[PDB]
């Protein structure tokens, strides 16, 4: 009587290159029975609407079925000089002592990259500036990219809880050299970067 | 496995008697949100609610482990460290019916 439930997405992020006709994201049903699926796109704040449509927005997956979702920009007035982050979310719903059931929502960053924003975050991730005062660690991102940091350490001590750093933005979290990696456009981690102080 | 896998495992009743166990697994998630789904929900965050064949909800020890409360898409969610196990209890004082009771949890994860 354990209830198990999962949904599989083909990637952990989707990079939406401005010049393209659209992006895709695979979704699979690991269950040996049919599930209902809803896909939506929300703005960076996880609540506001975003100028994207996912097709189909509503579908049923058979047992073990794998499908593709198409994601297309539909208008909007996104900036041209920096990335804009959205979230693409997949809601999965199973069919109907305890009677235990679950529904789940898996959301990926959907990162919009204007055509004039060239290269990748990892190309310029060595331009992050770090400042340490007392217990406060601040990271400054002077680049047009979202900087999705992983495996951050300070004097070898793991730092957990630095949020992703938006374009032209800083983050501050409550000693010694900093080391970090970024999660790449393709989901793995970059080579390490270092900053001395 | 980056993908979310969620397990809900069954465990006059004892005060705060444990009735189910929630495990959320992913190698990439940092945190998840969870709410109970009911016709009769008994707070902003959906962490205590009534179930028709009893008062159920997260234990005080599980609630203690919440990282934050976030408003996402119009609704408050308590967030928890991924790979955590949370306990679902009969809430309040000792509660007294031979029946099957439906418990529904909704889980969300935003991938780093």
């Amino acid at each position: 009587a354990t209830k198990l439930f999962s949904v599989k997405l083909g990637a952990t992020r989707v990079i939406y290159h401005a010049g393209t006709a659209g992006a895709t994201l695979s979704v699979s049903n690991p269950q040996n029975y049919p599930i209902l699926v809803q896909s939506s796109v929300k703005a960076a704040d996880k609540s506001s609407p975003a100028p994207f449509l996912v097709m189909p927005p509503l579908f049923r997956l058979e047992a073990n079925q794998q499908s593709q979702l198409r994601i297309v920009r539909t208008g909007g007035d996104m900036p041209t000089d920096r990335e804009t982050l959205q979230w693409v979310c997949i809601k999965a719903v199973p069919p109907e002592t305890l009677d235990l059931n679950l529904s789940i929502n898996a959301c990926d960053k959907l990162i919009f990259r204007p055509d004039a924003v060239k290269g990748t975050p990892e190309d310029v991730a060595g331009n992050l500036r770090w400042v340490e005062t007392g217990n406060k660690l601040k990271v400054e991102n002077p680049t047009p990219f979202y900087m999705n940091l992983a495996s951050v350490t300070v004097g070898g001590k793991p730092i957990t809880g630095l949020e992703y750093v938006p374009p032209f933005a800083d983050k501050t979290l409550n000693h010694g050299d900093i080391e970090w990696r970024v999660i790449t456009d393709f989901g793995g981690e970059s080579h390490p970067f270092h900053y001395v102080l | 496995p980056q993908d979310l896998t969620v397990s809900l495992i069954p465990v006059k009743n004892a005060p705060s008697a444990k009735i189910a166990k929630l495990v959320v697994n992913s190698t990439t998630l940092k945190e998840f949100g969870v709410r109970g789904i009911s016709n009769n929900v008994v707070d902003s965050t959906g962490t205590a609610w009534r179930v028709a064949g009893i008062g159920v909800g997260l234990s005080s020890d599980s609630l203690r482990r919440s990282d934050s409360t976030e408003k996402w898409n119009g609704v408050n969610w308590m967030t928890f460290n991924s790979n955590d196990t949370l306990d679902i209890v009969l809430t309040g004082p000792a509660q007294n019916t031979a029946d099957t009771y439906p418990i529904t949890l909704d889980v969300v994860g935003y991938q780093p």
